[PDB]
């Protein structure tokens, strides 16, 4: 009871008509809130690119280069199932 | 001593035989052989306890030692009829020299140590790392003995210092310095283990930065 | 008691057996706790009279 | 006569001078009372001690390659060749009376300035401080963070020393020189030549006490007069609004506290300089090209630039006839996260297309994306500030040091995108909390209902109630809500006599009910400036 | 005289809706789900060491 | 009943369970490994001495 | 479940109480036959 | 926002009515201690077993209890006692700061109790007997000190306690908080004296 | 409570029991007298049910039968006000990632991330206990 409720016009200024809704993410429209999936397809992807990299190195060792091969292939599935789900319409 | 290797022959046949194979042999892949290793490499590595050693991995961990002085001393005595090599330093009673191996200088020791020790260990003798699960360990435990001994025989990836590389009289000074820097205390506070940079930033972190915070916090009003 | 510590602060600082001492010595004791007594009472004095501003 | 005099002095100054309408706008200024706006202050409040002890330090310093055998006081370093800078430390630390103390509260203040500046940051990054206005402030505020870095850098650097002087062998020379084009060329342009040249630590010396510092000054003395007169930024709340400053006023209550929160830091500052030791230089022998230790770290603020160092895979280029060092992967490094650090507000809004004057912040929670980068950033800042650790993680905590090396390497591509789906996430579910909270009131003690056995939480509205049980759900407004009936008007009211007895019942509740009087008139009174303000 | 469901049920539920629980879980429910979910985690780990 | 009687308890008790059980896998990843001394831990092994 | 579990509770009597609310022609077939094993 | 939905003047409120049921806070609480005992078992026979295998002289030559110290500690831990139930009647009274004075002086005497130990402690330590000394100091140093880590936790909850009744009004939830508290510092008393019994007396 | 009570009180009887036979089998009949381990073990988790079955048993004579209790008792009997169960929290994860870093404190015999592990459990702890008792801030 000892709390008073807030008024806010905050000034806003993409519209938000396009990308992510309020259902989705209820403050859509205080804020930045949808990173394009294109984005972070592309940075999973490079992020595994560059884990296979590191393998070339002066590194006499091979449970290393087992640790890059596991990583990155575990970011190639989730982007590769994503990317899928997606063009599916989120099947399966 | 006839006792004495009678002893050291009984506590190695039921000890180290089945990684030091009996006649002081190394078993192929198990433990080197001990011929040479002398009284020193035995006394320092089973007082420190390494050697009744339960593992084979990237390096053999300090323990409590399975052996009393005497039985150490029966065993360094075994191992140094059957292959002959270093001895550790005894003092004119014939116990095991500890007072007598503080080096007089200490500013030798350290300029000594820092040149040669602390290249892996620390400024002032706590541990470092090593390549690949190794790590040079904290010399605050070791007596002077141990310490000496350590240098006469490099135990397991440390390089060995004999007495015509480190003359007795500069291992004296490091043993001073090792000892020194290890019974010194803190001037200025609580040193965070030894390590600068590190502990410093945390204790920042958690300490200061904390106290600011929350002081932040009950000053100011949440919103 | 901000008062009081800073009071600490100036009666260490003038008289307390500060000066290195080599080791192991009579006097190192009292050498290694200077310095942090400078600190706790400085310290100490100034927190305790922020915190009666703040009250 | 003390009202006697001041009048008259302000007379006097008020006819010499005539600073009423200017000073009565200072004093009237309105600060609000967050506790995340004193950040900054932090920051403030460590550099003015920062100075305080720099002064006495350059009062007992000798910057010099000099060498000299130490015959001071220190016996363990005697006879043993050593610069006229390392000295003059050892000099600090011995042979001057509470010198240990000042180059140790010096040192701490350096790292809480470091810290504070990093807090600041995260704070003014995930509230949105920087978007339209500020934005230069965001901009020259970065400048300040690099300056502070480096100055720090240069600052432990100063007392020649074995660690400090294996960490400038590192980073200063090393990265230097294996620049392309005129690495080299940068190297001895700085060094005077080779890398133990004499002039290294007066140059430094002159950089850290006066021309870095002067820099720091007027940046920061630039950034407090766009804080001042670009009114301070407020989260939304009651009466808070885009075009007021919702708070209190500079003079009778800003000021003390502010006043009282530099001492209460000062406080805290000497005590760490007493009780905890920094940089034990005696312990850290002279500097010696021959000599080194495990350690070999940075301060904190340096330890993630050390730690891109050390993790990032030895990739070496050799064109024709020539060399390209891995410490130009590094230095690219730093460039690009600086670069990034001072663009972001630009990028932001390229990003985004919010150019609108923003004057109340928004919370993390209420941004996902940014909050998530901001996650991802800092994860990846720690990951690099352990790594610069790896070697003493990998002593104590038992970790091999390649598999240190190695986590570190597969982490600073792993550990970012986790830190970031996760931020983001965690960010929408706050927001869903708050709209759960909004359209079901906050939870309480559940109660079994009389004629079945439902069991219900009971919650409790925090806006108008249906005319059935169900309240009419409030609509966000990007302030924080109540979660907790504790935070509320429930259970707050204990015996106001003291800890160990009670007083008299009238005067009990004389204080209680004058405090439910004035809690009744200032919410009374927002609520009547936001009816006001919005109709 | 007919309901209006869904053709089906909510697969998954909205971005951002569990995370915050599991920190916050005071559910009996939720935190058995848990234990069930990480405890099996277990039994995949511990059951991957008796295959070696 | 509704819930358990310390709600908040029981979340401790899932947490302390996933931590707990976290850092006894932590073995593994120290270059000496696990625990060498089996699920028993039988005591003349277990000392420092033996498994150090 | 809803959350806390519950917006009803059936009549409790015997170990099973959603069999005696889910069939309750059983309730004195339940008794008549307990004692039979 | 009307008045409230829950009808309560406290936010945090008895767990169940105590009146007509059992306090769940209370039953919870005996149960934990139940098993501490079991804890303090395992400590027991770590004890008598090292008993057992002693050669005669239970506690070696080296070492010699004190009772002169150890007797005024146990009193004083019953003296505790006797005020944590004096500071419990007070919280089943509505008297808030008569049960914050019995739980101070209660908090005191046990802080006195911990530095009383502590005292015995290094006094055995500078006598020979110490945890790697010998077997004997060391199932004594670890059923002791056990206990007085379980007697500090005490202290913790009692001072935590304290700041809770300080920060909010007094209701049967925090009267109940302290019963358990009090359930905790005599289920610690008792340990001690079994402790006492055994060590000192019994050996 | 008289259930809840007399399971206990079973249980005590069973142990107590088995601890006095276990006793007497083995100052007699066994290789080295007295056990003194399984001993000291069955006596105490004797006193663990004995414990709660006396608590249990105070509290069944101290309340009268409850619905719970009541054979034949209508879910209407038991309606009403249940106390305070508490909603959503975060510090029990809190509390457990403190005794975590204490415990590999104690593992990795680090004295300071013993001590850091402890004072974040002590505030952890004091944050759990203090999250439904802070009062409005009062600026
Ligand atoms: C050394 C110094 C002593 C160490 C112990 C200090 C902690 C006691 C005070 C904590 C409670 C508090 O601040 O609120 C009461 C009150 C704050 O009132 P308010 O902020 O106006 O309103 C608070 C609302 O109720 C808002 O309520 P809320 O529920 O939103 O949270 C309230 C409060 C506390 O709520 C909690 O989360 C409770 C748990 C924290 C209590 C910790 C006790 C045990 C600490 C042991 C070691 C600490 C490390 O939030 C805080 O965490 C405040 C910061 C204190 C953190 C303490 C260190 C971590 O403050 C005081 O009574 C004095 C506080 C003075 C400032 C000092 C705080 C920081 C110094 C400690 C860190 C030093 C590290 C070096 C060691
Ligand atoms: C160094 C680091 C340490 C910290 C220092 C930084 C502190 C900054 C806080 C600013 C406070 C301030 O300036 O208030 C003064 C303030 C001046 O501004 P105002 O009165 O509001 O005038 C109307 C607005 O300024 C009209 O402005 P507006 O609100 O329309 O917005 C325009 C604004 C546009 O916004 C900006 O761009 C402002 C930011 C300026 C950018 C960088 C300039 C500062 C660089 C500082 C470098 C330091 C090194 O431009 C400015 O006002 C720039 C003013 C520059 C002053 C900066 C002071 C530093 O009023 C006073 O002068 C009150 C003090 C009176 C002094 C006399 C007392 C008695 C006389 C006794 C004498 C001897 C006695 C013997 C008998
Ligand atoms: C051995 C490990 C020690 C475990 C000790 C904790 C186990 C106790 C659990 C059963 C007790 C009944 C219970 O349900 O606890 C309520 C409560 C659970 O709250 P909830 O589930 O949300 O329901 C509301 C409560 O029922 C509502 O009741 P409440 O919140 O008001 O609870 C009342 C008392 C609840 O009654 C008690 O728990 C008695 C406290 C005795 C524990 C003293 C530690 C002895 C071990 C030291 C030697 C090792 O709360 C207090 O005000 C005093 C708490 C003081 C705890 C001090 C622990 C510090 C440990 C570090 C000591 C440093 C020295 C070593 C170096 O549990 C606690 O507050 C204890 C926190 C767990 C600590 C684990 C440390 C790791
Ligand atoms: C052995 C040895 C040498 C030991 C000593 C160590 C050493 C070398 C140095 C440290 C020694 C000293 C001198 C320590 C104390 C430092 C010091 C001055 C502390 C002051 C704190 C204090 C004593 C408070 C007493 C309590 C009290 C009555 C407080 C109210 C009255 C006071 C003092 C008000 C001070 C107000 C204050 C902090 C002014 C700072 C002036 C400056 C630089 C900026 C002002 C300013 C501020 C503060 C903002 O926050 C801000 C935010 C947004 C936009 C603009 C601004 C802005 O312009
Ligand atoms: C900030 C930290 C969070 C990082 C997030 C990123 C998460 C991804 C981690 C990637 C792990 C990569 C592990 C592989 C790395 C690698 O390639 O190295 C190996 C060593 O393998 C290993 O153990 C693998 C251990 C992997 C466990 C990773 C644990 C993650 C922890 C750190 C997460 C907790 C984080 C805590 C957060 C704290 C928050 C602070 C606020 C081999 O070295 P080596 O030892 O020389 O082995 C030789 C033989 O090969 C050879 O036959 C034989 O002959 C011998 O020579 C032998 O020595
Ligand atoms: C809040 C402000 C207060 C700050 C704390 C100030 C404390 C002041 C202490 C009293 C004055 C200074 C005493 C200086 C005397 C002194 O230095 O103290 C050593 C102890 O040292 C230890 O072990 C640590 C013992 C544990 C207690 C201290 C722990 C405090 C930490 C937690 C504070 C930083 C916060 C970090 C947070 C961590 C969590 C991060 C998530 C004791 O000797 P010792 O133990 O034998 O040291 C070994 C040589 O001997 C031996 O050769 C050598 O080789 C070494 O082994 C050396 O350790
Ligand atoms: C689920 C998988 C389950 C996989 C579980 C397998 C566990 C067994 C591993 C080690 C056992 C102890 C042996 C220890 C000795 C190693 C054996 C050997 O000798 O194998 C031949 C060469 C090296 O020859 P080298 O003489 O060692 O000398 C070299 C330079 N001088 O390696 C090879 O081609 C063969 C590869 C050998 C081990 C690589 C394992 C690393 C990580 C796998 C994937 C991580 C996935 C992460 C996912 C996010
Ligand atoms: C020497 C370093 C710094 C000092 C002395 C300092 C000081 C301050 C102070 C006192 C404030 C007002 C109080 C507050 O907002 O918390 C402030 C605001 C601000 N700072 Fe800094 N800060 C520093 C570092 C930084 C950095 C690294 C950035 C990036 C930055 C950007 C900002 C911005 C954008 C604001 C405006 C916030 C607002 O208007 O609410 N500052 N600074
Ligand atoms: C502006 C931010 C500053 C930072 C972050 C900073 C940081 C540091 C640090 C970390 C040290 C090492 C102290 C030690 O190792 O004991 C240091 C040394 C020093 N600082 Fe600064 N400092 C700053 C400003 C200043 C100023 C303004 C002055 C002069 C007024 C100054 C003068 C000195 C001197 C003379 C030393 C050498 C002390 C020694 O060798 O022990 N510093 N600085």
């Amino acid at each position: 009871m000892s709390s008073t409720q807030d008024r806010s016009q905050l000034d806003p200024e993409v519209e938000r008509h396009t990308g992510v809704d309020v259902e989705d993410v209820p403050s859509a429209e205080w804020g930045w809130s949808h990173m394009p999936i294109g984005v972070m397809h592309i940075g999973g992807l490079l992020s595994a690119a560059f884990l296979l990299v590191m393998m070339r190195g002066n590194h006499v060792g091979h449970v290393e280069d087992w640790f890059l091969i596991g990583f990155a292939a575990v970011i190639v599935a989730l982007v590769g199932r994503n990317w899928w789900l997606r063009r599916r319409g989120w099947i399966r | 001593q006839s006792a004495l290797l009678r002893t050291g022959k009984q506590l190695f046949e039921t000890s180290c035989v089945s990684c030091h194979g009996a006649n002081l042999q190394g078993v192929p892949d198990r433990g080197p052989s001990l011929i040479g290793t002398g009284e020193a490499a035995v006394y320092f590595q089973v007082s420190t306890g390494r050697m009744p050693a339960m593992r084979g991995e990237a390096q053999a961990p300090s323990k409590p030692p399975h052996f009393d002085e005497s039985q150490i001393d029966a065993l360094g005595a075994y191992v140094q009829a059957n292959g002959g090599g270093p001895t550790v330093p005894r003092d004119d009673h014939g116990a095991v020299a500890q007072e007598s191996l503080i080096g007089g200088d200490v500013a030798r020791g350290g300029d000594l140590f820092r040149l040669n020790c602390a290249s892996c260990h620390n400024f002032t003798g706590k541990g470092g790392a090593l390549s690949s699960g190794k790590y040079a360990p904290d010399l605050g435990d070791a007596n002077p003995a141990q310490i000496y001994t350590a240098m006469l025989t490099g135990p397991q990836n440390m390089p060995k210092f004999s007495d015509r590389q480190l003359t007795p009289d500069e291992k004296r000074d490091i043993v001073a310095y090792v000892r020194e820097s290890a019974e010194t205390p803190s001037y200025g506070g609580y040193g965070l283990g030894g390590f600068g940079p590190a502990p410093e930033g945390m204790a920042m972190w958690i300490i200061g930065m904390v106290a600011a915070i929350g002081v932040a916090m009950w000053i100011g009003s949440r919103a | 008691l901000g008062g009081l510590s800073g009071l600490a602060l100036l009666l260490v600082f003038l008289f307390w057996p500060w000066e290195y001492q080599p080791f192991g010595s009579e006097g190192e004791f009292l050498y290694s706790l200077a310095t942090p007594l400078y600190g706790l009472t400085f310290g100490l004095s100034i927190l305790s009279i922020g915190i009666g501003a703040v009250l | 006569d003390f009202a006697k005099l001041a009048a008259a002095q302000g007379d006097a100054i008020d006819s010499r001078y005539h600073p009423s309408a200017a000073v009565r706008r200072q004093l009237n200024k309105v600060f609000p009372t967050h506790w995340s706006f004193l950040l900054g202050e932090i920051a403030l409040y460590s550099f003015i001690i920062l100075l305080l002890t720099g002064v006495w330090l350059t009062l007992f310093f000798d910057p010099s390659m000099a060498h000299v055998t130490y015959d001071g006081v220190y016996q363990p370093l005697r006879g043993v060749q050593m610069s006229r800078a390392y000295e003059t430390a050892l000099d600090i630390s011995f042979e001057v009376r509470g010198g240990l103390f000042v180059r140790q509260v010096h040192h701490w203040a350096a790292l809480m300035f470091a810290a504070s500046i990093m807090v600041h940051l995260a704070r003014i990054f995930f509230t949105g401080a920087f978007r339209r206005p500020r934005e230069a402030n965001w901009v020259i505020g970065s400048l300040l963070l690099i300056l502070a870095m480096f100055e720090g850098f240069f600052g432990y650097s100063l007392p020649d020393d074995l660690l400090s002087g294996t960490g400038i062998r590192a980073a200063l020379s090393g990265i230097t020189m294996g620049i392309p084009v005129i690495g080299t060329w940068m190297h001895w342009a700085l060094f005077g030549g080779d890398f133990p040249g004499e002039i290294l630590i007066p140059r430094l010396y002159a950089l850290h006490i006066l021309l870095i510092p002067g820099i720091i000054l007027a940046l920061i003395g630039a950034h407090l007069a766009l804080v001042w007169f670009q009114k301070h930024t407020q989260f939304p709340g009651p009466g808070r609004t885009e075009t007021n400053v919702v708070g209190v006023r500079v003079m009778p209550v800003f000021a003390v506290k502010s006043g009282a929160f530099f001492a209460m830091i000062t406080g805290v500052l000497g005590l760490m300089g007493g009780l905890l030791t920094i940089n034990p230089i005696w312990n850290l022998g002279p500097y010696k090209p021959s000599q080194v230790s495990a350690g070999s770290q940075p301060d904190f603020y340096m330890m993630w630039t050390d730690g891109l160092i050390r993790l990032w895979p030895a990739w070496e280029f050799y064109p024709f006839g020539h060399t390209i060092p891995q410490g130009v992967w590094v230095a690219v490094g730093m460039g690009l996260v600086f670069a990034l650090l001072i663009a972001y507000p630009f990028i932001e809004k390229k990003v985004t297309g919010d150019d609108a004057h923003h004057n109340l912040l928004q919370r993390p929670r209420d941004v996902p994306v940014r909050t998530a980068i901001g996650s991802m950033a800092i994860a990846l800042y720690l990951l690099l500030t352990f790594a610069c650790m790896n070697d003493i993680i990998a002593l104590k905590f038992h970790i091999s040091l390649n598999a240190t090396t190695w986590i570190g390497r597969i982490g600073m591509v792993v550990l970012p995108a986790i830190v970031y789906f996760v931020a983001y996430r965690w960010a929408i579910s706050l927001q869903r909390s708050d709209r759960e909270v909004l359209e079901h009131g906050v939870e309480t003690g559940i109660i079994k209902r009389l004629p079945h056995g439902a069991y219900v939480e009971l919650h409790q509205p925090l806006g108008p109630v249906d005319e059935h049980g169900h309240p009419i759900p409030l609509e966000y407004a990007g302030a924080p809500l109540p979660k907790r009936m504790n935070k509320l008007g429930s259970g707050g009211a204990p015996g106001t006599g003291s800890f160990l007895f009670p007083d008299p019942a009238v005067e009990h509740e004389a204080l209680t009910e004058a405090a439910h009087a004035s809690e009744h008139k200032s919410l009374t009174a927002l609520k009547e400036h936001q009816d006001r303000i919005h109709g | 005289e007919l309901e209006a469901r869904r053709p089906f049920p909510e697969r998954m539920g909205p971005k951002g809706n569990l995370i915050y629980k599991l920190i916050t879980t005071t559910d009996h429910k939720l935190i058995g789900i848990m234990y069930c979910v990480v405890c099996f985690a277990f039994f995949l780990v511990g059951g991957l060491m008796a295959l070696f | 009943a509704p819930d358990v009687a310390f709600p908040r308890l029981n979340a401790l008790s899932f947490w302390l369970f996933l931590f707990g059980a976290l850092i006894a896998i932590a073995g593994f990843i120290t270059p000496g490994g696990a625990a060498d001394f089996g699920w028993t831990a039988y005591s003349p092994l277990t000392d420092a001495i033996h498994s150090p | 479940p809803p959350r806390h579990n519950f917006t009803e509770l059936p009549r409790i009597r015997s170990e099973r109480p959603a069999f005696e609310l889910h069939y309750p022609h059983m309730v004195e077939r339940m008794r008549a036959e307990a004692h039979v094993g | 926002m009307t008045s409230a939905v829950g009808t309560s003047g406290t936010a945090i409120t008895s767990r169940v009515h105590s009146l007509n049921r059992p306090n769940m806070v209370s039953v919870g609480t005996i149960v934990w201690l139940s098993s501490e005992l079991m804890f303090f078992a395992g400590l027991f026979a770590m004890y008598f077993t090292a008993r057992a295998q002693a050669g005669g002289a239970w506690p070696p030559e080296p070492t010699e209890l004190n009772l002169a110290l150890a007797v005024p500690v146990t009193l004083v831990l019953i003296a505790s006692s006797f005020t944590c139930q004096m500071g419990v009647f007070a919280a089943e009274r509505g008297d808030v700061f008569g049960l914050r004075r019995w739980y101070v002086i209660t908090f005191l005497m046990g802080l006195f109790f911990v530095l009383g130990q502590g005292y015995e402690y290094i006094h055995l330590v500078e006598h020979g007997t110490t945890i790697p000394g010998s077997a004997y100091g060391s199932v004594f140093y670890l059923a002791t000190g056990f206990h007085g880590l379980h007697v500090i936790g005490g202290l913790v909850a009692f001072v935590l306690l304290l700041a809770r009744t300080k920060m909010s009004k007094f209701t049967p939830a925090q009267a109940t908080a302290a019963i358990v508290v009090s359930y905790y510092w005599h289920f610690v008393d008792i340990v001690w004296i079994a402790l006492f019994a055994t060590i000192y007396f019994v050996r | 409570m008289h259930i809840e009570a007399r399971l206990f009180e079973i249980l005590t009887a069973f142990f107590a029991l088995a601890a006095v036979v276990y006793a007497v089998l083995t100052a007699m009949f066994a290789t080295g007298g007295v056990e003194w381990a399984g001993t000291t073990a069955l006596v105490l988790t004797t006193g663990l049910t004995l414990i709660t079955g006396t608590f249990f048993r105070f509290v069944a004579r101290r309340l009268d039968t409850r619905p719970e209790d009541y054979e034949d008792a209508e879910i209407s009997d038991g309606a009403g006000e249940l106390g305070f169960f508490a909603p959503h929290s975060w510090w029990p994860i809190l509390i457990s990632l403190s005794f975590s870093t204490a415990a590999v404190g104690a593992a990795l015999w680090l004295p300071w991330l013993i001590a850091a592990g402890v004072a974040f459990v002590i505030t952890s702890v004091c944050g759990l206990v203090f999250e439904y008792y802070w009062g409005p801030e009062k600026h």
